[PDB]
DNA sequence: GAGCGTACGGCCGTACGCT
DNA sequence: GAGCGTACGGCCGTACGCT
């Protein structure tokens, strides 16, 4: 399903984990081919706070991502085998595309901790003007989104561990009670 | 550019949640609706889909939806709008369908373009008054469209109807109940606003299921009213017949709502084949639609059919539970409401729309007076009324004159100038003057409603008891004692 | 009762396959269009989606071409009017769409939630004067809408955007062609019905493909135009070799795996590494790694020969002709949309003409009321009902039912003195309007040339460059 | 998917053949269970006229038919072994109804022949009012498709066996031209 | 022979909360 | 604990003609 790019210098290589074919098709025609890769994916990944490891390593979305990263799993883990300096979270500016954020960082957070470390997680959504990713022709979606020359992408950082810890569990764990209070204080 | 883990984490799990919470998965207080619901009901009204003009195909409705409200995959739509018109999944069927629209055995509905649907009379009584500024409009998903936020809901569909819904943080699960015991409840809350939750069960005796059974005891019921929370225990109805030859048979007539008729035959087969649960000689499904829900299970000669049928109520979802966990938005918020609270903002609801209604209903009868006044003042000097247009060279001139030499407003102007020569006739004369008089009395007998809040609140109980008495049906659930 | 299983089974297949092919799989000679394409395009007219308005979501225009035209999967319409938003797909694209409609890799659209469409420039002519009496309406599926039997297509359509279906018993397979050359050749039949298909070749040289690319000789589009059938060849712009234009419906994607596949499995050789290197920016371009002193000449050739890189197009050319399907030449195509032309001018004109008439009378009824207007207004208010007023002004005014209807429906504020003013002059203007579509009607040559103005109008609007090469040989 | 009656007796036996589960669910519904089985389809079946055996027999709904009617294929067929003396072939009086009942005559006439000999094939479709099965209610169904006191049931009938296996060779075969050439010269009709 | 495009059938998977 | 109902993703099969 990727749709790899011509460069094999992974400082200069760029990955945009795209939610369905439905971003997949505009984005592999808008992009870069020479240094820009792109990795449909086929909606809602599992929640792996929840799920057990061999639910998991099962899940032939999990695999994909982790096969394109090339980086391996925790005990076969190198920061120095990443195919890419760049993993941009492509997600639409609704309901679906938060929670498809949220699973994505999620899976990063618990079993790619040090590509997050090493500032190589992005996230990217729609500019004003649109919702989602969809409603873009590939030339805006070039223009305004893939372009390095012109573009809005958002590092994420991980500036405290335990913070971190905490809400992940919180957010994505079995105990509905603390996501139901979170929600109950935090509701606007 | 950068963001803090934590903070997108958050940010982005509190969109989500809230999304899913207020605008998907949990119904409104008042009108007893999920945005979807109310959608298809919007767009069956507005499409003129009522129960007095012909099926349309079940595909027009889906479409418009899809459509002016609803951009989601249109199954979604489709699928709800199917369990509207379900009379074993609603106690009040919304939707009146022709057609295969599902079975008690999980068969699905026929694709959308061969069957056919519309509003049932009593989804009449849901968006009754909508169209007289009942309730707050606001704009489509694309801003072309306006749907409404709540429908004016003239009977407690919440109840009635119950719901279920999986959430973020909480889910519902509020079971239906019977018509005539909850506008009687309505009625009793209108009369003492301090009622407490055992008073009003002698109105609301406990859920009604349109798939009837039983329900065991009133300590379950008790507890879901009081707290929003309870346990209720459903079960089958199940009697011991003789076969013949000393021989005797379980004859199950009734199942607990929401149980797979199938599924909970091939429970029974399943425990008879692994060998735990002994004494079955045959388990088969005379159902028909002569006869109704009938499932057979031959018993062993010389086994006691008590016992067997006692380990089927604990072994099989032939005693299932009703996990009450009540619900809804309340102020566009989740709140978890007990059985007088979910009444108390229903009836705070009716008496919003019916004040609402009578407060539109004054200023647009106003309104025709002060024209039917321009018109009656034009029509006893309709001479002076042709000379002074005739003499203009635009309408603007024609209006400025009339105004200034009639003493008329420039609405009253307007309607004399988009007069037809028609209306000089005889009895169109008459016509207006007899419009006049009658709204004159109409105007005297609003104004009489909002005088008095008494008066208006009893128009709420009189508008109920007509519901009631129209739509109110006999209790299907037998609450045991128990 | 019983039935004769030959009976039965004649009786069925007959329903079954008459109805694939006047409802479903094959286009009508005049319009060009397939039954779910001409519901598409009057939906996009019923709900005002047109050039000039902003992009609605595609689920708005979907569902409404579903409940009211098209019983049928929602996916069937969706995948039609995605077709007809692509660039690649339609030589003249009839759906101005905003998103993901699908790429030249077979890369779907995004879901109809999320892109929008509206009507292109061109579709305004293939629906204009529908109201205007140009063509048959019948009713919808369910008999609660009208929908149109052909639309009025001030274009030839069928020739120009081409077609492809699959039938019961017959298939089609026409190529899209070049809009000016076109509308040439229909100019050319104009001035010449006795013109032979040598001839009308002068104007429209062969097919014209939105992907550009090139045609081996004359031979094929000859046979095809001559006959209704004819292989096209078509090829690849190839100049390390460097494809910068490929064959009409063929994908990039599985066409440089074709290639990839040749190379793996030594079945062709000479060839280092192969690159995808197409952009928005630079446009189609695949380049090959030719291996050092081999010749790149023989590799070419033998890649048009094994690969996609060469595509033949089987012309087929069958289209509904009077609601039956019929294998057409070229010249028979175009003397079918000149006739629908022909048939669309004298109609509209036949609607003006009734509608003028019409109001020429009424505007007769409101000249006598407004220099009479004292009288008029004492006989509707010495009646009693509005069939007595009636009366009393047909009698007086020698007015008939429809122009004492008129006045009688007439507000007061066109008794102002600019109104009265206002009316004389529209029906002078009306006079002289009459006068003007009744000199059309009266000569067959002034209503033909109108044909030949309009088109030509047409022609100089939207008529583009060729860009399919026809290779001589 | 086949929803059985409780008889065994194949005499009083009858068996409803319905395209899709939508129109499964409300004859299931609308049956009378004692005697009337009922079979749903998953669309279009195989052009057994066109396909090879092998394509034939590895097909699910083709099996399930097979399975069903318990009598075997061909050589191996047993008239006697017929778990129904009624299969009856309901689709819709429309465009895709039409060649469903195309495609199972076919079926019945090259693997299961002595099955029409021995008039236990039958058709049934909507009543006028109605084009689709999926638009009637369950009772409409059984009053007037399913109910023997007064239903609208056609006997399929083997007059010339010649003149079959020609019909069902021009109308299923491989030669589109014989095909075209029927569409063509009866297309008036 | 395997795609095309009109039509129609099916089968799985993900989150979310509470049994 | 597979299922409930709102949301979203995927995959596969059938006919039909031509090449």
């Amino acid at each position: 399903k990727l749709a790899d790019c011509s460069s094999k210098s992974p400082e200069e290589c760029e990955i945009f984990l795209v939610e369905g074919d439905s971003a997949g098709g505009s984005t592999k025609s808008g992009r870069d081919s020479r240094t820009q890769a792109i990795l449909p994916l086929r909606g809602k990944i599992l929640n792996v706070e929840k799920a057990r490891l061999d639910r998991i390593l099962n899940n032939n979305e999990i695999r994909q991502m982790i096969t394109a990263f090339g980086t391996g799993i925790g005990g076969d883990f190198d920061l120095a085998k990443a195919r890419y300096h760049k993993i941009v979270i492509m997600t639409d500016a609704d309901v679906d595309g938060a929670h498809i954020r949220t699973l994505l960082l999620t899976f990063f957070y618990r079993f790619m901790r040090p590509l997050i470390e090493a500032g190589y997680v992005y996230i990217a959504q729609p500019p004003t003007g649109y919702k989602g990713l969809g409603e873009m022709n590939a030339d805006q979606l070039w223009e305004t989104t893939m372009n390095p020359e012109h573009r809005a992408l958002l590092q994420v950082k991980l500036e405290d561990a335990i913070e971190a810890d905490q809400t992940f569990e919180m957010l994505m764990g079995d105990v509905v009670e603390n996501r139901r209070q979170f929600i109950e204080d935090n509701a606007v | 550019n950068e963001r803090n883990i934590t903070s997108e984490m958050r940010e982005s799990f509190l969109d989500y949640a809230m999304s899913v919470i207020v605008a998907r998965a949990l119904p409104d207080v008042r009108d007893g609706l999920k945005p979807v619901h109310r959608r298809i009901l919007y767009g069956l009204n507005e499409q003129g889909m009522t129960p007095d003009k012909s099926y349309k195909k079940s595909a027009r409705i889906v479409g418009d939806v899809m459509g002016k409200y609803h951009p989601h995959g249109d199954s979604s739509i489709y699928e709800a709008m199917v369990r509207m018109a379900q009379d074993f999944s609603y106690r009040y069927p919304l939707v009146d369908g022709q057609g295969n629209f599902g079975s008690m055995d999980g068969d699905g509905a026929a694709a959308m373009r061969y069957t056919e649907a519309r509003m049932t009379k009593i989804t009449l009584e849901l968006l009754r008054d909508i169209n007289k500024d009942t309730i707050d409009f606001i704009d489509n998903y694309d801003g072309n469209e306006r749907e409404p936020s709540v429908l004016p809901a003239r009977f407690p569909n919440l109840l009635a109807n119950g719901a279920s819904g999986i959430a973020v943080g909480m889910a519902t699960n509020i079971p239906p109940h019977n018509l005539t015991e909850l506008i009687n409840g309505v009625l009793s809350l209108s009369k003492n606003p301090d009622i407490s939750i055992a008073e009003l069960m002698e109105d609301i005796e406990g859920p009604d299921f349109p798939t009837a059974g039983l329900i065991l005891g009133k300590s379950g019921i008790r507890r879901a009213y009081e707290t929003g929370r309870g346990s209720i225990q459903m079960r089958s109805r199940a009697v011991i017949e003789e076969r013949g030859g000393g021989r005797q048979r379980i004859v199950v007539t009734e199942i607990p709502f929401q149980v797979n008729k199938a599924r909970m035959i091939e429970k029974i087969a399943e425990l008879v084949r692994d060998k735990k649960i002994d004494g079955i000689t045959d388990l088969r499904d005379e159902t028909s639609l002569r006869t109704g829900v009938r499932v057979v299970i031959d018993v062993r000669k010389d086994a006691n059919a008590s016992v067997i049928l006692n380990n089927l109520y604990k072994q099989t979802p032939l005693q299932t539970s009703f996990g009450v966990n009540m619900i809804a938005l309340v102020n566009g918020r989740p709140k978890l409401i007990n059985l007088k609270e979910a009444l108390v903002h229903y009836l705070e609801h009716q008496k919003t729309v019916v004040r609402r209604r009578t407060q539109y209903n004054l200023r647009k009868a106003k309104d025709r007076a002060h024209i039917l006044e321009g018109l009656r003042i034009a029509l006893d000097h309709i001479d002076e009324i042709i000379s002074t247009i005739r003499e203009s060279d635009t309408d603007k001139v024609a209006m400025e004159s009339l105004q200034q030499r009639f003493k008329l407003s420039e609405k009253q102007a307007q309607a004399i100038l988009d007069m037809r020569l028609r209306r000089l006739t005889g009895l169109e004369r008459d016509k207006i003057e007899a419009e006049y008089n009658e709204l004159l009395n109409y105007i005297s007998e609003l104004e009489t409603i909002l005088a008095d809040e008494e008066v208006l609140l009893q128009l709420v109980r009189d508008e109920l008891t007509e519901i009631r008495d129209r739509f109110g049906d006999d209790r299907r659930t037998e609450i045991q004692l128990g």
